[PDB]
């Protein structure tokens, strides 16, 4: 049974979290714990052949800046997640691509880039600048709702995808 | 109530229903409540609980204002005592006074626990959670006015103890060890000669030992005030959180001393001599039990710039191979091997913080922090006890000290360490990249020859550690 | 990691947070304050296994002598601590040992009767006198200081030496 081993990347302090935690807990339950371990091993099932996901969110280490190439190595699959309500969030982007893409030494690395709607505060970022910078970059893109867990299942198959597609 | 007066008058005299207490699963804990009922329960007269005391003054803060809890302590104190009853009513009445049974077992049994439980929490609530004061006077001003306007002879012993308390706070580490610690070890460098100090002339066992002193330092100053409520990844990171700030700030500036002094030996020999020393180094961190600086060096050579250096790591001998694969896999499959061997040596040591600071922001921003049962919305407090509990960990391990001399030279220039100069961390990440890029360039372009640039011998003095006199 | 739960017990003022202290933070307090209700963690290792030590210090005064019952139910080895200096203390010892083997409704109770405050030659409570005691229970006598650490360690690891075997 293949297993993909996924890193999510991207700027602190703007709902990066809320990814991974919002795709893993079914959002029905109340007590959420990440001190579990395999509360970050996920097993679905991706366009008929089943997979086993497997989620590195280093939220809140995000000053532990030296660390970003021990743990961007790790990956099979990267997610880079950007809030829509913070314009440098989204334009910090274009840096951890880079690292990704020198960490890896590949010009072809799978990823995939998340608009993140995190509260109400207004959208600063626009669907199309988004839509646009994904397409110069040759990756999907997809907008996720923090709140209503919408498109959350929709950016990680989708990364899923683009690893097997690669 | 327990038992006697007119419950009426008394706030906390509410009976316990599914609409304002909720449990779990040998005293019990509680899921969630209404403010009211967990200050209830956090002085409550049968039974103290110590950890519930911790758990509360540490996360309070998000569920009711500092100035709201003192009026509702203050509230809780103040206890309706029972009305002279029906024998107390004919003693009264026919000379004498009464011998009041049930108004002593009201006050033994209900109002003396109460009140006792109540000064203990502010006991705790000043000598550990003191911020809460020093951004505040009149809060200070109130609970100073509350403790003199107490006048029992009971608690006149407590109410002493928290008045020279808060004196104490208003201003302002003596340690006794058990051993003498090991002698400064010295090589190359000689004491005093703060100019020829670097990597290579500093004795490996003594840098890992200051470097430990100070990583320590660093760690225990860390409050919990720094922690809570995810303040290290808002706008006022810098105001709210400066210890833990500066702690991995620290780390990460090793890690790029380390990267810097790797792909700038552009030698061969001379390198190889230094990545070596380096992980000379993380064996002795690993003697000492500092994780944070096995996980400074685990890092560094996992970084872009020293990685690729295969021709180097070729060289290194057998023994440290060994070394450097099985301290990466510490981090190994989500540091499952590390929080094995910190949760089973014997402390002092130095964690690895990144991973509580995950474990603190996932459980806030992935807990409600409130309960809707009934169209009423109780305070969530299981996901209150998970970030304590964490806050406990890291405050269980800043307590043992180590028992190493600090020496006052060779730490003054690890704090005025700084690999970047004046140059960005996209510009110092660049520069280091290309060094390595140089160094050892890409295949298939051979394997250039570049100079010597240490003057001095090259050879390493051991990390076994010597005792003289 | 096997957990135990230490309580120290004695009269007011002979030592029992100066003691604990030390053991946690080899800081030796110098100020008396009275003590409620504290509670401490330390990871040790005795004999070589990881033991998660659980230490509660209790109320001295007489004042609190309704609210014991409550932490002598749940406690799982206890450390009887009384002064060398001052004879009251441990004339209070035999009541200490009373009240725990009334509240477990059991003879076979793990303590340790503890010699505190022995960095002083104003000695009252003489070695024998204490000793003696210390049998007629079928329990280790150890002497400490929290000023100088001599025996600390040692009263109260030999405390859970005692709760392994039985
Ligand atoms: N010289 C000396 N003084 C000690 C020693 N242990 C405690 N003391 C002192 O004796 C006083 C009582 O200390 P303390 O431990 O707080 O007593 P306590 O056991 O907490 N009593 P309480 O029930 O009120 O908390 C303090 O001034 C403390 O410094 C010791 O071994 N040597
Ligand atoms: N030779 C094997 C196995 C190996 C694992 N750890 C090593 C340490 C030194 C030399 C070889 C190894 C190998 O594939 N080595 C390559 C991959 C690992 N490299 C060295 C290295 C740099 N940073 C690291 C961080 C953790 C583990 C190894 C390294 C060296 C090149
Ligand atoms: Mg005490």
């Amino acid at each position: 049974m293949t297993e993909y081993k996924l890193v999510v990347v991207g700027a602190g302090g703007v709902g990066k979290s809320a990814l991974t935690i919002q795709l893993i807990q079914n959002h029905f339950v109340d007590e959420y714990d990440p001190t579990i371990e395999d509360s970050y091993r996920k097993q679905v099932v991706i366009d008929g052949e089943t997979c086993l996901l497997d989620i590195l969110d280093t939220a809140g280490q995000e000053e532990y800046s030296a660390m970003r190439d021990q743990y961007m190595r790790t990956g099979e699959g990267f997610l880079c997640v950007f809030a829509i309500n913070n314009t440098k969030s989204f334009e910090d982007i274009h840096q951890y691509r880079e690292q990704i893409k020198r960490v890896k030494d590949s010009d072809d690395v799978p990823m995939v880039l998340v608009g993140n709607k995190c509260d109400l505060a207004a959208r600063t970022v626009e669907s199309r600048q988004a839509q646009d910078l994904a397409r110069s970059y040759g990756i999907p893109y997809i907008e996720t709702s923090a709140k209503t867990r919408q498109g959350v299942e929709d950016a990680f198959y989708t990364l899923v995808r683009e690893i097997r597609q690669h | 109530q327990m038992r006697l007066p007119s419950a009426d008058v008394y706030r906390f005299a509410e009976p316990d229903s599914e609409e304002n207490i909720i449990f779990e699963e040998g005293i019990p804990i509680i899921k969630a409540g209404t403010v009211i009922k967990l200050i209830e329960r956090l002085t409550y007269h049968m039974y103290a609980d110590p950890n519930f005391v911790r758990t509360f003054l540490t996360t309070y803060r998000s569920f009711c204002k500092p100035q709201e809890l003192l009026s509702l302590i203050i509230e809780r104190f103040e206890i309706p005592e029972p009305e002279p009853t029906e024998a107390d009513r004919i003693a009264i009445e026919n000379g004498d006074q009464p011998l009041s049974a049930e108004l002593k077992r009201f006050r033994k049994e209900y109002i003396q626990p109460v009140q006792l439980r109540v000064l203990n929490v502010c006991r705790h609530w000043v000598e550990h959670h003191f911020y809460d004061f020093e951004r505040d006077a009149y809060l200070l001003q109130r609970m100073e006015e509350f403790i003199g306007t107490v006048r029992g002879k009971a608690m006149k012993k407590w109410v002493e103890s928290i008045t020279k308390i808060i004196q104490r706070k208003k201003i302002a580490h003596n340690i006794t060890f058990q051993s003498s610690p090991p002698t400064v070890e010295w090589h190359i460098s000689r004491p005093g000669h703060i100019e020829t100090f670097d990597l290579l002339t500093l004795h490996p066992i003594e840098i890992a030992r200051q470097l430990t002193l100070l990583e320590s330092d660093l760690y225990r100053a860390v409050q919990p005030s720094e922690l809570v409520g995810s303040v290290w990844t808002k706008e006022d990171k810098e105001i709210n959180s400066p210890n833990l700030l500066k702690m991995i700030r620290h780390t990460t500036n090793l890690t790029l001393w380390f990267e810097k002094c790797i792909v700038e030996t552009e030698n061969l020999e001379e390198r190889v001599a230094v990545v070596s020393r380096i992980i000379e180094i993380l064996q002795v961190f690993q003697e000492l039990n500092n994780f944070n600086g096995v996980l400074e060096v685990v890092s560094a050579m996992n970084s872009s710039p020293v990685y690729r250096l295969d021709h180097t790591f070729e060289q290194i001998p057998s023994r440290q191979k060994k070394i450097l694969e099985e301290a990466h896999e510490l981090s190994e499959d989500h540091y499952k091997k590390y929080l094995a061997k910190l949760r089973s040596i014997n402390p002092p040591c130095v964690p690895f913080f990144g991973i509580y600071l995950t474990n603190i922001l996932k459980t806030e921003e992935g807990n409600p922090e409130v309960l809707k049962r009934h169209g009423k919305e109780l305070i969530n407090f299981s996901k209150r006890r998970k970030v304590a509990e964490i806050t406990g960990e890291i405050q269980q391990y800043q307590n043992q000290p180590y028992c190493l001399r600090v020496e006052s030279d060779i730490k003054r220039f690890f704090e005025n360490l700084n690999p970047m100069g004046n140059s960005m961390e996209k510009e110092f990440t660049d520069y280091l990249f290309n060094k390595s890029l140089e160094i050892e360039p890409r295949n298939p372009k051979p394997l250039p020859r570049f100079p010597k640039k240490y003057s001095y011998p090259l050879k390493s003095p051991g990390v076994r550690p010597s005792n003289p006199r």
